[PDB]
C-alpha cells in the first residue's frame, strides 16, 4: 500500500548500490559528480533492482544458497544503468519538458552533457556485461537493447494510425518496458541456479508485470489533474500516440474515427474525445485487461514455496493495481 | 466591377495564413471561404470558359486554395509532418495541344538541393461549354534521391493529386479562376508566371 | 599514392558491406532511409574496414582457408557501425560546426535524428557482438567502448593544462583511435585462427598504425590553409587542446607559456603562438616521432609471407605519411 | 571637486564590459584603466583613512574591479569554464570588532538555487594611518551541496581569495575606494547596502 512500505525489505542492498553507482559515474568530474548525485537521487527508484534483489534473495533460498553472490549485484546495476540511460535519451528525443517538472537533466545540465552521460552508462554496462561470463545472459540483455532502439525507430511510423490491434499495441508496449523486467528475472533466476522451468515461469512473470505497469500508466494519464504534471491529460492521445483506451473505444464510434482522423483540427476536439472516451466505458475495459495480467502474474508466482519476499511480489501487483485507486 | 475587386481581396485576407488549406483547416473558416467563393462565382464574370481558354485560360497557375487536404496517416507515411515540404502547385494549361501539367515542387529543409519536380502530364477535352474533361497522360519524378525516398508509395501520391476528371470552370478572370471536378472538389488558383514556374 | 589505388584491392567486399548496411539502418523509414545513404556514402570511408578484410585475407592465406567466414564480414560490419556512431555523437558534442564543410548530420538532419540513428547503430552493434560467440572478442570490443566514453569524459578536465607530457598524449590519442583499429586487427587475427605471437604482432601493427595517423592529423591541423576546411588553423589549439608540435615547442619557450596560460587574452596572439611553434622547430620533432611509429609499424609486418596484401599494408604506411607531403 | 567626479565616471565608462576584470583582459585596456585609478589616487578626496574607517570605511563594499584573473588551468579546474557563475565580491568591514569578511556567491544555470555563499572572516589592525594589516578569521561554504562539489580545491579557492596581510588605502571616497595589498594588487570598490548583500 506504500512505496517505502514494501522496498524496506531490500533498503541495505539498495543502498549499497546507489553508493557504488554514485562512485563509478563521474569518478572525480565535478559538473559530472553534481549530475550524478541528481540522477540517480537517493535510495527508491527502485521497482527494476529492487524486483532484482528479492527474485534473487527467494531464488537462492529455493537452491540452499547462503548470500547473494557478486554477479546478482552486478547484474543489478547493469539493469539500473540502462533503464536510466533509455529515459535520458527519451527525454532528449521528442524534445519535451518537465518530466514531472524534474526539469529534465536535458534542461539542467544541457545536450551535450545528456548525450555525454548516456554514451558513458551504456558503455559501462556492456563493460560489465562482457565480465559477467555467462553467453546466454548476454544473449537476452542484448535482445532487450536491440528491441528498444527498434521500437524507437518505428513508432514514429505509426503516429495516428486509425486502426490498431490489441497485439500490436501489447507488442510496442513489450519492446517499451515488458522485456527489460523480464530478462532481469530471468538472469536472476539464472544466476541463482534453479531449474529451467523455474526460470520460464520468472520470465512469465516478469512479462505480465511490465505489462500491468505499462497499461496502468497509460490509464492514469487520462484521469489525472493536469496539475499532478505537466500538459494536461491526453498528451500522448494528442501528440498521435494512441493509448489503450482509445483502441477500446474505437470499436464503437465513428464520430471518434473522424476526430483522430482530422488529426485533431476542429476546436476542443480534445476535450470532445475525451468525454467520448469516458462515455464509451474503454477505461473499464483497460481495468479489466490489467487485472488479467496481474493475475496471471500471481499464478505465475505458485512456483515459489512459502516466504515473504513472495508477500512482497505479490503485494507489488497489488500496489500496481491500486496505483489507480 | 469594383465589387468584384473587394470580394477577391476579401478572399485574399480570408485565406492567409492557412497554408492553401491543405493541412487542415476548422470548420467555420471553411465555412466563409467557401460562402465567399460562391459569392463571387454568383457574381460571374466573362462566363462560356471554352471560348476563352486561348485567352484567359492560356498559360500557367498556381494554387492559391483546394479541397485537398493531407491528414493524417498518409501525411505521416508520406513523412510530411517534417522533413519534406510541399513548394508549390502550377497547373500550367496547354490548350494549344489540348493538354495541361501539373507539376508540384518538394523540398527539404536544405537535406539536399533536392528542389525535386512531381509532373503530371494530362490530355483534356473540349466536352462541353463549362465542364472540361481531362485524363492522364504520364507521370515522372525528378531527381533520382526522391524517387528514391517516394518509391513505396508513388502510386498513392499518384492518387492524391490525380488531375484527371471532368472540370467545370467558372470566373474565368483575367486574374484567377474557380473550377469544380468530379471529386466535388474545389480549386480556386491565380494567374503567375511561367518563368517562376 | 592515392586512397582508390589503395583500395581497390577489396572494392567488392567494400560494396557488399555498403549494402548490407543500408539495408540494415533504416529499413522501411523515409527520413532513415535518406540519413542511411548519406551517412555512409559509397564506397571509400575504408581505412577502418579495408584493414580489416585486408588483414583477414593475409591470415587466411597463412593459414590455409578458403574464403572468408561470415564472422568476418560481421566483425567489419561492427567496426564500421562503432566508428560511424563515435563520429556522429561527437559531432553533437561540442557543438561545432561544418565537417570539411559536409555539414554533418547533426545540422542537416537535427538533433532529434542524430541522437535516435547513434543510438540504434550502438545497439545493433552490441546485437551482433553477442551473436559472434566469442568471448575473448567481446570483451576487447567492449575494453574499446568504455575506453572511449571515459576518454571523452577526461579530456573536458584537461583543457589548457600548460604541462603535460609525450606519454599522456600518447595515451589520449590511443583511446581516441588506436583502441578501435587494433583491436580489429587483432579480432580478425583471431577468426581466421593463427598462432597467438601473430595475433600479438598484428595488435601492435594496430595500434602504431592508429598511433601516426592521430599525430599526423595533428600536423596537419596546424599547415593546412583556411580553405581546405572551416576553421583556420590552430582550432583546436585555441579550444584548449594542446597537441604534439605545442607540446614539443613547449620545452623551449616560455613566452608560449605565458600566452597559453593567458588565455589567448591578447589581440593576435593566436598568429604569434603559430609562428612560434613553426619557429621552434616541433613540427620537424612530430615528424620524426610519426616516422618512428611508421617504422614499428613496417617492422612489425615482417611476419608476414610475402603477398600483396603486405604490399598494400606497406603502401598504406607510406601513404600516411606521404598525405603530410 | 568635479575633476574626482568626471575622472571617476570615466572609469566607469571604461571598466564596463569587463566583467570586473576577472576572467582575462587586454594590454592596452588594462594600460589605461590603471593609468585613469593612478589620476584618480592622484587627487586624494580624503587622506589619513584610519581616522575615517568608522567615518567613511564602515559598512559594506562590492567590488567593481581588482588585478586578480582567475584563467587557464585553474579556472579549468574550478569548473568556471562553464558550469559556475561568480555573482559578486563583497567585503563587509567591521571597524567596531576590528574586523572583516569577504563573502563570495556562487550561482549554477538554475542547476539548484545554489546561490552558495563563500565566507572568509578576517582580523585586522590599525597599524599605520594608511596601511592596516588584517589576517583571516576563519572560512565556511553553504550550502552543502556546493561544498560537496568544491570540496577537494577549497584550500586553492581559499589561496586564490586570500584576504590578508597588509592593505594600504587611498581615495577614501564616500562613495568608492582603492587599495593595495601585500600581493602588490589592486582593488577598487564601491559603496553599496548591506541589506543586497
Amino acid at each position: 500500500m506504500s512505496v517505502s512500505s514494501l522496498l524496506e525489505v531490500v533498503a541495505d542492498d539498495l543502498l549499497k548500490l546507489n553508493n557504488n553507482l554514485k562512485s563509478l559515474v563521474g569518478a572525480e568530474n565535478p559538473v559530472l559528480v553534481s549530475a550524478a548525485e541528481q540522477i540517480f537521487g537517493a535510495g527508491g527508484k527502485r521497482l527494476r533492482p529492487a524486483l532484482v534483489f528479492l527474485v534473487s534473495r527467494a531464488t537462492a533460498e529455493l537452491a540452499g544458497l547462503l548470500e547473494l553472490t557478486t554477479e546478482h549485484q552486478r547484474l543489478a546495476e547493469i539493469i539500473e544503468m540502462i533503464h536510466t540511460a533509455s529515459l535520458i535519451h527519451d527525454d532528449v528525443i521528442d524534445d519535451s519538458g518537465m518530466r514531472r517538472g524534474k526539469e529534465t537533466i536535458h534542461q539542467l545540465y544541457g545536450t551535450r552533457v545528456a548525450v555525454l552521460a548516456g554514451d558513458f552508462m551504456f558503455a559501462q554496462s556492456s563493460w560489465f556485461l562482457a565480465n559477467l561470463e555467462n553467453i546466454e545472459v548476454i544473449k537476452l540483455i542484448s535482445q532487450v537493447i536491440k528491441d528498444f532502439a527498434s521500437g524507437e525507430i518505428k513508432q514514429a511510423s505509426t503516429l495516428f494510425d486509425c486502426d490498431i490491434t490489441l497485439d500490436d499495441y501489447l507488442l510496442k508496449s513489450y519492446y517499451k518496458t515488458a522485456s527489460l523486467i523480464a530478462a532481469s528475472t530471468r538472469s536472476a533466476a539464472i544466476f541463482s541456479g534453479v531449474s529451467t522451468a523455474i526460470c520460464e515461469q520468472m520470465y512469465e512473470y516478469g512479462r505480465n508485470l511490465g505489462l500491468s505497469f505499462q497499461v496502468v500508466d497509460d490509464i492514469l494519464d487520462f484521469t489525472q489533474s493536469a496539475e499532478q504534471l505537466g500538459k494536461p491529460a491526453g498528451s500522448d492521445l494528442a501528440k498521435g500516440n494512441l493509448t489503450a483506451p482509445v483502441i477500446f473505444a474505437l470499436q464503437d464510434e465513428p464520430q471518434l474515427r473522424e476526430i483522430i482522423d482530422s488529426e485533431f483540427s476542429e476546436t476542443n476536439s480534445l476535450a470532445t474525445a475525451i468525454e467520448l472516451v469516458h462515455r464509451s466505458g474503454g477505461i473499464k475495459r483497460a481495468h479489466e485487461l490489467a487485472r488479467e495480467k496481474g493475475e496471471i502474474a500471481i499464478q505465475s508466482l505458485q512456483c515459489l514455496p512459502r516466504s515473504e519476499f513472495r508477500s512482497t511480489l505479490e503485494n507489488m501487483v497489488k500496489y500496481n493495481l491500486e496505483r489507480i485507486d | 466591377e469594383a465589387a468584384l475587386g473587394d470580394a477577391k481581396d476579401a478572399l485574399y485576407a480570408a485565406l492567409e495564413g492557412m497554408n492553401r488549406g491543405i493541412f487542415g483547416m476548422t470548420s467555420e473558416k471553411r465555412s466563409e471561404i467557401h460562402a465567399l467563393v460562391e459569392l463571387l462565382e454568383s457574381k460571374n464574370p466573362t462566363p462560356e470558359p471554352t471560348d476563352k481558354l486561348q485567352d484567359k485560360v492560356d498559360g500557367c497557375w498556381r494554387l492559391v486554395y483546394s479541397t485537398i487536404s493531407i491528414l493524417g496517416k498518409k501525411r505521416t507515411k508520406l513523412g510530411l509532418r517534417d522533413f519534406i515540404s510541399l513548394g508549390d502547385f502550377f497547373q500550367m494549361i496547354d490548350v494549344k495541344e489540348e493538354k495541361a501539367v501539373n507539376v508540384i515542387k518538394f523540398s527539404a529543409r536544405a537535406l539536399k538541393i533536392l528542389s525535386g519536380q512531381l509532373t503530371i502530364e494530362a490530355s483534356y477535352k473540349i466536352t462541353t461549354k463549362t465542364k472540361v474533361d481531362i485524363t492522364l497522360d504520364s507521370s515522372t519524378i525528378t531527381p533520382d534521391q526522391l524517387m528514391n525516398i517516394f518509391q513505396k508509395n508513388y502510386d498513392m501520391l499518384l492518387a492524391i493529386f490525380n488531375p484527371e476528371g471532368w472540370l467545370e470552370i467558372t470566373y474565368v478572370d483575367e486574374s484567377l479562376r474557380i473550377g469544380r471536378d468530379d471529386k466535388a472538389n474545389i480549386f480556386v488558383l491565380e494567374r503567375a508566371d511561367p518563368s517562376e514556374v
